[PDB]
């Protein structure tokens, strides 16, 4: 395939594709919840 | 109910004015029909995606379609205008369609991508303002995408079939249009030529004074940022 | 704050995130498609001219920067770029065909003036019912 050889002649297209991935990741960093572990703790209901 | 009926009537009023403009510029039933096909396809075809996304026929989504009336015809007009110019250059209608579409395929896809790139940030918003943005952005983006697809596929096919070479015999619908509405086209065509030719001289003069033009632009750049402070802020206007 | 005032206070600077991000996204797309860093700059430089023209209409009518004004700005951003793309793309191709910088730009404007005026007037004619709106909902339609 010529997929990789198509980008050697277009450095700006290759650069833009990598930039788009990077900036999108920066946006999502403050949007992610922060916790010690994933949702592994069983939910419990207490009757008193 | 009255508000929704009004925005639907506004949609119909916008179609009539847009259709009139297309006929005024193309001045042929064989040519003006191609942009007019793209209007129902893009507008009505949008509702299929709205159902999938769970949208509603509110007064903003319907309002987004009203603004999209003048946008869906843009891609079809570009194709038809380019094919017609090639015909005036002596090319056959089938050859003109091939020649025009190796020229406008780039910008048509480029314009569609740029429009989508502008509206996709709105789809990620939340809240009252985010929902309001989502109705307009999603509706207009879908209409433009369908219009771009229709212009890339159906517009060249109809152009190579309906359009005829220069100097060909005028059929009865065409000679009919020429006799009731020819008195608009002839003054308009010469008025357009005078405006365009004079505009060409204006560009030639302004290209030698880029320094003066750039200096004026810097003032306008500051003026645009000033006006974001002059106008008071608001959220939602009151209505009767 | 309660009711709509709660929503008005709760919402952030929603214009301050989407407007620069959308401009950045448009700039990156143009650079990728047309293989240049300065060519997209020729297109996005007209976006500030769009806001000045749009905010001039709302200021002349005594309006305010409400939501319906902002959605008009978003629409205008895409259409402003579309007009610029038509001029720039053809001048780029004419230079490849061996024409000079001034010659290609001058020739591209001549051959692309008609589609630009045709589309600009076509959209403008579509906003006449909004400008001359009447009846129910005419206030919000007139604002946009």
């Amino acid at each position: 395939m010529d997929f990789s050889r198509f980008f050697i002649d277009r450095p700006i297209f290759a650069a833009v594709l990598s930039i788009l991935i990077f900036i999108t990741g920066l946006i999502a960093i403050p949007l992610l919840p922060v916790s010690e572990y994933p949702d592994v703790v069983p939910p419990s209901v207490q009757v008193r | 109910r009255d508000s929704i009926r009004a925005v639907v009537q506004t949609l119909l009023e916008a179609v009539v004015l847009v259709v009139l403009v297309v006929i005024l510029f193309l001045q042929t039933w064989r040519a003006s029909i191609i942009p007019l096909i793209a209007v129902p396809v893009s507008v009505v075809g949008t509702f299929s995606i709205l159902y999938l996304l769970g949208f509603s026929l509110n007064t903003l989504s319907l309002f987004g379609l009203v603004l999209a009336i003048g946008i869906v015809v843009d891609d079809a007009i570009v194709v038809v205008e380019n094919v017609e110019r090639n015909i005036e250059e002596g090319l056959a209608p089938l050859a003109a369609a091939h020649q025009a579409m190796r020229e406008v395929s780039g910008p048509i896809i480029a314009i569609a991508l740029v429009l989508c790139a502008v509206f996709v940030p709105m789809a990620f918003l939340s809240g009252v303002t985010g929902q309001f943005y989502k109705q307009f952005a999603v509706t207009i983006a879908i209409s433009t995408v369908i219009s771009a697809i229709n212009s890339l596929t159906l517009s060249p096919a109809l152009a190579a079939l309906l359009l005829k070479p220069h100097g060909a015999k005028k059929d009865l619908p065409t000679r009919l249009i020429d006799r009731l509405f020819g008195w608009i086209f002839r003054p308009f065509n010469r008025f357009f030529l005078r405006s365009s030719n004079g505009y060409q001289g204006l560009v030639s003069k302004t290209l030698g004074r880029r320094g003066a033009v750039f200096a004026v632009y810097l003032l306008l750049l500051c003026a645009a940022g000033v006006m974001f402070k002059v106008v008071p802020g608001g959220f939602i206007p009151t209505q009767d | 704050w309660t009711d709509l005032s709660f929503q008005q206070a709760t919402q952030g600077n929603t214009a301050l995130i989407v407007f620069p991000v959308a401009v950045l996204l448009a700039f990156l797309v143009l650079a990728a498609l047309y293989e240049s860093w300065t060519l997209p700059l020729a297109v996005i430089l007209i976006v500030p001219m769009t806001m000045l023209s749009a905010l001039f209409g709302v200021w002349l009518t005594g309006g305010d920067n409400n939501v319906f004004v902002q959605v008009g700005l978003v629409v205008l951003m895409g259409l402003a770029c579309k007009n610029a793309i038509l001029i720039v793309e053809f001048a780029r191709e004419l230079e490849i065909q061996g024409k000079g910088i001034m010659e290609a730009a001058l020739e591209a404007c001549r051959l692309r003036l008609r589609p630009i005026v045709m589309t600009s007037i076509a959209f403008i004619a579509g906003t006449i019912p909004l400008i001359l709106g009447h009846g129910a909902g005419a206030e919000v339609r007139g604002v946009t």
